[PDB]
RNA sequence: UUGCCGUUGCUAUGGC
């Protein structure tokens, strides 16, 4: 089960992937997608300009949390929930993101390279 | 003790012969000791010790058995004369050397 | 078989360290060796996947994958989904091999004590002693994995050390 | 290279001693006690955000 | 409700009997009452199978309660003949037990009980 | 125009069509039982080599029914072992797995075009299909 | 549909293999090996035999001569016969005592003759598996087998050992150990009209021997549980069953090739199938079979079933569910403990624990059109096979047996036309393998024969 | 008709 956050999305859709294939030929194997409140609220913020970003965002295939906390600010719960648990792929492409997740250990970070997802700490690709 | 099986035994009224394939059974032996084979299908089958015979052996992996092609005779006279001379070499009288030139 | 992507991050040595150490291998080659193979396997389940019901690619080669699969051991019987090879994974597949599989039915006492168990034929599986470690048993060779009745731990007569030292003794 | 990697996994399950708490395998006789002290004033648990 | 509740039917039965036929092949067994509430209150057990026919009931219905206080699960087999005969002694046994093992090669045989029982439970 | 003898079109080819998936579900669904080895005489060179695949142990009973049938054993020959005797055991140790081999998932070749779908039978009439069905 | 698409598919599929009766219709690749066939020797042993002897409604059933003649052995345990083309019979027994009998003194009591009793003596002085080489046995024999030729008899049991007795003096002429831990002997069976023994040893193993030159042929592998039962016929086939796999193999030993046969019935669908309008259920064991001709065979289960099958279908042709009923459920004074009727009652939960009687017991005659069963119902059962081969159908009952019927076999007399039969059947008071059977109800170890006619 | 023991038959049963 990945975190996908905005950028992820936004790097998506500007390089044509989808969103549930793209994860499953990227880990060869079935992934649930989640879609944060907070990860939704920057969606629905950016505009009308997004407005493509933000309903492929709705689909029923990618499943999404409830996230109890003042304000949107989808990496400081990115992390917290990630950081608590380690039951979480982070899906990012944020410079600052990909630090903080790849600083804490045993979180495996996939992001949009190339035409398809990559994949890093996960120790069992192939 | 070895062991002996007998299978599709047919007969060849051209060359005056009864043809089969050779089971032999060997456990806690190393292989087939084809002489004491041909004494023991010689017994088993009629006389004619120097009109039996056997030449194909293939032992199986891990040992114990062994595929083998068995031949036998009538007429130790007319198997002289039927069996080639390589395998006379090999098993009964002959013995004629190739001149060795060149 | 083929090496990793990134080979180096400190997940895949701490995963290859624990893959190696609780199932007794010699070096990177085992796990990459059957992991390379799995990965065929799993991609080939994935486009199995990307096609629909009722495609005759998917139901002829997933249930054919599905049941080799069940027959190798890596997947259990109830479980005949095409999901579940995707789910598969290489400690699933190297848990079937006959060091492990000697050590977890209790002929030997550690992993090591396997491997030196197949390495010395102390060990056929059904008629043939097999030699190597990593020999990948099926759900019908899971059972017949005994000592060798050429061999001093099945029945056999004792090897050279013990009828040396009787042999002294009795002198 | 076999023997190599049974003891530097000896020794990384000899540290995962020291980092985590590892389950032994539960109480094996009687009750003893800690063993190795109690600590009040320490709280091992993963706080919330 | 009668005393020897939770008991299975025949097809969980049969697998039931399967692993129990495995465990004890393997060593994973420990055959007989007292035997198996020792195992309980050691905690080295996965499942305990008590036999809802022997001659009297309470003789084996004392092992539920210890089940319930340490959260184990435990199936009624109909058959004490039958759970001897899968145990591989020559007697019936009343009751049985699965111990806990993680070198063991029947682990997913065994949890896969364990989910049908307790899921029955 | 004229008639010309062709045993390419009157020689048993059986082959072009046959797929392991297709196969593998006909075993399953055969109704009758599949000659299978006691379990260790299968295995090859104490498993330096695979188990043997099932196409392997049905040329290997060829092999001995025509060895035993006419009384040689065959040879050592050595364009034909260098091609397929290296390259059958390289491709068996590729893709086959614990005595079943899994290189077909890995392999491009549609089904349903050459192995099903039939194409005498192709019924391209509404009353052929008609009748076909009644 | 995806079945149906994959039915469908498949038919395609058959028909385009094809595609890769005319007055001219010879083939000459078939005509060949017909020649072949024309020139070749041995059509003796192959015989792929059918049934020939039907007979099963002819002969009488109700009115059978029934002498149980006690013996003092505790649990007999196996029955070996033999008949030349004066009959000798044997038995053994839990009490390590092998017993031969004359039999062809056909209307009255079997004869005993010559005891072979081991015991504590013969326990070997080493604890070491090949140095197995005593001269009696010293735990449990299990097995008996007459030679067809009747020069010996070669009996084993749970001492691992087979002991090759001579039939004129009871004497152990040779000892062939099964050299390992585990191997201890449940079923032999000769080949019929030979010198080959078929034993079934509990190492997952299948051992065969030619006894007139003390030799081992071959070990063949292959089941999963222990081989609880073996049979052969003339040709060199054979068929085990392994108890809790819950399959029957048969054995092409020269090719050291099988062909196994699951069960597979539920109590679902059999309960489904009841429901479109009822105490039957699924399977626990697979114990004994009868090679009846080589094309079918029979298999006696756990669960009372006798089953009918094929050498051409994986599933049972036919099932027969209860064969020899079910078992007498405990009493409420010997369930519950409490002191009221109501509650030892509430403790017997209906009908849910009321087990079947399993048939430990199961004698085809070979080629025949008929067969027996028994367990511990008391009453042997005689069912003849309907001529079509696809069904059989309960005869009559033998109701002089009260006990465990360990072993039956038949012994022949009369001709083509007009037959009488002696059925022997081991009556013991204890299953052959482990103890497990209570409520001993009237049993005595002895032999039941019946003198059946017509 | 057997390891004992009981009815036994002048042969069948039933308790360990
Ligand atoms: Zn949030």
């Amino acid at each position: 089960q990945v975190l996908i956050d905005t950028n992820f999305i936004n790097f998506s859709i500007q390089k044509k992937v989808d969103i549930v294939r793209g994860m499953m030929d990227c880990l060869l194997a079935k992934c649930n997608p989640l879609i944060t409140d907070c990860v939704m609220a920057e969606l629905e913020k950016l505009g009308p300009k997004y407005r493509i970003a933000l309903k492929l965002a709705r689909d029923p295939r990618i499943k999404r949390l409830s996230c109890s906390h003042k304000g949107t600010y989808a990496d400081d719960c990115l992390v917290h929930r990630v950081l608590q648990h380690k039951c979480y792929i982070v899906a990012t492409n944020d410079a600052g993101l990909k630090q903080r997740i790849r600083k804490i250990p045993g979180i495996p970070l996939m992001s949009v390279g190339g035409h398809a997802y990559v994949i890093e700490k996960l120790p069992d690709v192939f | 003790a070895v062991t002996i099986r007998t299978r599709k035994v047919i007969s060849n009224p051209l060359l005056a012969r009864k043809q089969f394939v050779v089971d032999v059974l060997h456990p806690n032996r190393a292989n087939v000791s084809k002489d004491e084979l041909r004494e023991k299908l010689a017994e088993v089958y009629k006389a004619e010790k120097d009109a039996v015979s056997v030449f194909g052996f293939r032992t199986q992996f891990g040992g114990g058995k062994s595929v083998g092609f068995g031949l036998v005779y009538n007429s130790v006279a007319e198997a002289k004369k039927f069996e080639p001379t390589y395998r006379l070499v090999r098993y009964g009288l002959a013995e004629k050397v190739e001149k060795a030139s060149r | 078989y083929s090496t990793p992507k990134r080979p180096y991050e400190s997940s895949r040595l701490d995963a290859e360290l624990k893959l190696a150490g609780e199932f007794g291998l010699k070096n990177k080659k085992e796990i990459y060796r059957i992991s390379f193979q799995l990965s065929k396997i799993r991609r080939a389940a994935r486009d199995l996947l990307t096609r629909d019901e009722k495609d005759p690619k998917r139901l002829f080669e997933g249930n054919a994958l599905i049941r080799r699969l069940v027959r190798v051991g890596v997947l259990s019987e109830d479980k005949k989904k095409l999901d579940y090879v995707l789910a598969l994974k290489v400690e699933d597949f190297l848990e079937r091999r006959l060091q492990t599989q000697v050590y977890k039915l209790g002929l030997a006492k550690s992993v090591h004590h396997a491997r030196v168990l197949i390495t010395q034929r102390h060990i056929a599986v059904g008629k043939q002693i097999v030699n190597i470690p990593s020999f990948m048993v099926r759900l019908d060779s899971e059972k017949h994995i005994d000592f060798a009745p050429t061999s001093p731990f099945g029945g056999a007569r004792p090897g050279r050390v013990a009828r040396r030292n009787a042999a002294r003794k009795a002198e | 290279s076999r023997v190599k990697k049974r003891k530097k996994y000896q020794k990384a399950q000899k540290k995962l001693k020291s980092v985590r708490a590892v389950y032994s395998g539960g109480q094996s006789g009687v009750y003893e006690g800690e063993k190795t002290g109690i600590k009040k004033g320490l709280t091992r648990s993963v706080k919330f955000k | 409700n009668p005393k020897a509740f939770p008991l299975a039917d025949a097809a969980l039965t049969q697998q039931i009997l399967d692993v129990v036929q495995q465990a004890a092949n393997l060593r994973q067994l420990k055959k007989g009452a007292n035997e198996a509430t020792k195992t309980l209150n050691r905690g080295i057990s996965e499942f305990i199978i008590m036999a809802a026919d022997c001659e009297p009931i309470e003789i084996l219905l004392h092992l539920p309660l210890l089940c319930e206080d340490k959260n184990v699960p435990y199936v009624f087999v109909p058959s004490r003949v039958a759970l001897g005969r899968a145990c591989g002694v020559s007697r019936p046994v009343i009751a049985a037990s699965i111990t806990t093992n993680d070198a063991s090669a029947i682990k997913t045989q065994i949890y896969a009980v364990k989910d049908k029982i307790e899921t029955l439970l | 125009f004229e008639d010309r003898f062709d045993a390419r079109e009157h020689k048993d080819r059986s082959n072009k069509s046959r797929m392991q998936a297709m196969e593998e579900y006909i075993r399953e669904s055969s109704d009758q039982p599949d000659w299978s080895a006691s379990i260790g005489a299968d295995i090859v060179n104490h498993g330096r080599g695979g188990i043997k695949s099932l196409r392997d142990t049905e040329k290997e009973r060829r092999v001995t029914s025509f060895e035993e049938d006419n009384f040689t054993r065959l040879n050592i020959t050595n364009k034909a072992e260098k091609r397929k005797q290296k390259q059958r055991e390289r491709n068996a140790r590729m893709n086959v797995i614990g005595g079943e081999d899994f290189g077909i998932f890995s392999s491009k070749r549609k089904l349903e075009d050459s192995t099903s779908r039939r194409g005498a039978k192709k019924t391209r009439s509404a009353w052929d299909r008609a009748q076909r069905r009644l | 549909n995806p079945a149906d698409k994959r039915r469908r598919l498949a038919k395609q599929y058959l028909e385009n293999l094809k595609s890769e009766d005319e007055y001219n219709n010879f083939d000459a690749g078939d005509l060949d090996k017909d020649i072949i066939a024309s020139r070749l020797k041995e059509d003796v042993a192959e015989q792929q035999g059918r049934v020939f002897r039907y007979f099963g409604d002819k002969l009488l059933i109700s009115e059978a001569k029934q002498s149980f003649t006690r013996v003092g052995e505790n649990n007999l345990t196996c029955i070996s016969c033999f008949q030349p083309v004066r009959l000798f019979a044997y038995t053994v027994s839990k009490d390590l005592q092998l017993t031969k009998y004359d039999i062809t003194d056909f209307s009255k009591r079997p004869k005993k003759l010559k005891y072979a009793k081991g015991g504590a003596k013969y326990i070997p002085t080493s604890k070491h598996e090949y140095e197995n080489t005593t001269e009696g046995h010293y735990d449990e024999i299990l097995t008996v087998a007459a030679s067809p030729d009747g020069k010996y008899v070669v009996t084993g049991g749970r001492d691992r050992k087979l002991i090759v007795w001579s039939t004129e003096s009871l004497s152990p002429v040779k000892v062939i150990p099964t050299k390992d831990r585990r191997g201890e002997v449940l079923s032999l069976a000769f080949r019929k009209n030979s010198d080959q023994l078929y034993a079934s040893c509990a190492d997952f193993k299948i051992r065969t021997y030619s006894i007139n030159q003390f030799s081992q042929l071959e070990i063949l592998y292959g089941h999963h549980d222990i081989v609880e039962d073996i049979s052969a016929l003339a040709m060199e086939r054979c068929v085990t069953v392994g108890a809790r796999d819950r399959t029957a193999m048969l054995w092409k030993i020269p090719d050291e090739t099988r062909l196994t046969f699951r069960g597979g019935d539920e109590p679902q669908k059999l309960l489904r199938r009841w429901m479109k309008e009822p105490l039957f259920f699924c399977e626990g064991s697979i114990d004994v079979v009868s090679m009846v001709d080589d094309f079918h065979f029979i298999t006696g289960s756990d669960n009372g079933n006798i089953c009918l099958w094929s050498l051409a279908k994986k599933k049972p042709i036919f099932t027969e569910r209860i064969a020899h009923g079910i078992l007498p459920e405990p009493s409420f004074n010997d369930i519950s403990g409490e002191t009221d009727e109501e509650l030892r009652k509430r403790q017997l939960q209906g009908k849910k624990l009321l087990q079947p009687f399993w048939i430990t017991s199961l004698y085809a005659i070979p080629y025949s059109n008929v067969f027996i069963s028994g367990s511990w119902s008391g009453s042997l059962k005689v069912w003849k096979i309907s001529d079509n081969l696809r069904s059989f159908e309960l005869l009559g009952e033998l109701s002089g047996a009260k006990g465990v019927v360990t072993k039956i076999q038949v012994v022949e007399s009369g001709k083509h036309g007009k037959e009488k039969f002696r059925i022997l059947a081991s009556i013991a008071k204890e299953h052959r393998l482990g103890r497990w059977i209570a409520n001993v109800s009237g049993a005595r170890n002895g032999i039941y024969s019946a003198v059946i006619d017509q």
